[PDB]
């Protein structure tokens, strides 16, 4: 199977729905390789939990935690890590306000080679318990032979692009990981890397990151042929006073590039209320009333979470995906799984009369293009050549009584799955 | 950071 795209295991659904699914313990298992060292890029971490996901025999190998925490939060993370002598930390610079280090990636160095995992889950128990999350698993990349002259590069330029992404951190502990990547053969890679890093990018540099990076790839490696754009995410930034300020101007413009209906998928209150977790699923859907009230126009694009295809309608999404289905939703021109939510912070916004792209955050995703497999389009696998779309198509519009889940207002009129109400404060 | 709300 050419995609190597997986969902995480969900507790409390029938076993058949977890058969092709992966838990972090599966990923770190000895069947995947004899572990020597690892790097864990993420946003939230529970270190005690994380160490327990490694198999006992690998639990004392060096682990590098790449995080964005500052001040007190940084002090607390160092304190959780201290007991574990084998753990080092790298604080990613966040020079721009309201930026986060949001990338979820594992670099796994083995005796037998190197693996890269790009995924959507925080390193905390609740992200891997009852949520819909996505994982891309690289192949086992072998070491380049001791006396040989090869680039180890793929046709998608994945090796160079990943080194460029790590190089932007300007961090000593990542230079060692960059050197490790240099030494391995990543030529089998069939996905394109799409990254965001904090900065203001001018001229040629605009194409390197965020939605301009996606636009550049779609221009160069997709062919044109009414095909909608679908975006599916778990956090929503401040998008502006109306659809023309960013969403439908620069953002949709990048997404529809090749060589238009826009569907946005985001859980309603009813989706959350009746989920496996109930209202506490909302702790991972942090759309605030302060943001929502500025942009009620956005909610007309909102569609329900529905995932009968993967038995996950009650497993709230923390995966983020973007794609370009045909008018009948039976094929797609491309698919993207990423850490990037629907925000300018993650995707970039144009500044200074459109000569500057400003990005607040670190994000990372992988783009699946038919051309990378010698195809023109992918057929959609109707039941999770054939791409496994993890949710139902076509997406269903919010009903007249539906509202977007907003995490910081109370819900006290109907109890959730576990008989509880939601009263933040 | 242990989760989104701290
Ligand atoms: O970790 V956040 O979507």
């Amino acid at each position: 199977n050419p995609f190597q795209f997986y969902l995480t295991r969900v507790s409390g659904v029938k076993p058949k729905y977890n058969s092709g699914a992966l838990h972090i313990k599966d990923i770190l298992s000895p069947l995947f390789g004899t572990l020597v060292s690892s790097a864990q890029f993420n946003y939230c971490f529970d270190v005690d939990w994380l160490v327990k996901q490694y198999p006992p025999e690998f639990r004392k190998k060096p682990i590098l935690l790449v995080h964005g925490d500052k001040r007190e939060a940084k002090a607390h993370l160092h304190a959780q890590a201290k007991p574990y002598e084998n753990i080092s930390l790298c604080q990613a610079k966040l020079d721009i306000a309201f930026g986060t280090h949001h990338t979820k990636m594992m670099l796994l160095l083995y005796e037998e080679g190197l693996r890269v995992v790009i995924h959507t889950s925080n390193l905390i128990h609740a992200d891997w318990h009852q949520k819909t999350q996505g994982i891309w698993l690289s192949p086992l990349y072998p070491r380049i032979a001791d006396g040989t002259h090869k680039s180890g590069e793929s046709p998608t330029h994945f090796k160079a692009n990943l080194i460029s992404y790590l190089t932007a951190y300007n961090a000593p502990s990542l230079k060692e990981w960059i050197d490790v990547i240099h030494k391995h053969d990543l030529s089998e890679t069939n996905v394109y890397l799409i990254g965001s890093t904090p900065g203001r990018f001018q001229g040629s540099q605009k194409d390197n990151w965020g939605h301009f990076r996606l636009k550049k790839l779609l221009k160069d490696h997709a062919s044109s042929m009414s095909w909608p754009v679908v975006g599916q995410f778990s956090s929503v930034g401040s998008l502006g006073a109306d659809e023309s300020k960013w969403l439908c101007s620069e953002f949709k413009e990048s997404m529809l590039t090749l060589g238009v209906p826009l569907y946005l998928i985001y859980p309603s209150v009813e989706n959350v209320r009746t989920s496996l977790e109930g209202y506490p699923a909302g702790g991972s859907l942090p759309y605030s009333i302060q943001t929502a009230e500025k942009q009620n126009w956005l909610h007309s694009y909102f569609h329900k979470w529905s995932a009968e295809t993967s038995g996950r309608s009650n497993a709230m999404p923390h995966i983020k995906t973007y794609m370009r289905p045909s008018p009948d939703f039976s094929k797609i021109a491309w698919f993207l799984v990423t850490s990037a939510n629907l925000s300018k912070a993650a995707w970039g916004a144009l500044e200074k009369n459109g000569t500057q792209l400003m990005i607040r955050s670190y994000e990372l995703g992988v783009l699946f293009l038919p051309s990378a497999l010698g195809l023109d389009s992918f057929k959609v696998k109707q039941k999770f050549a054939t791409f496994p779309v993890p949710y139902d198509l076509p997406p269903e519009l919010y009903g007249s009584k539906d509202r977007p889940w907003i995490w910081n207002i109370p819900y006290v009129k109907a109890p959730d799955t576990h008989g509880n109400m939601w009263v933040p404060s | 950071k242990l989760n989104y709300y701290d």
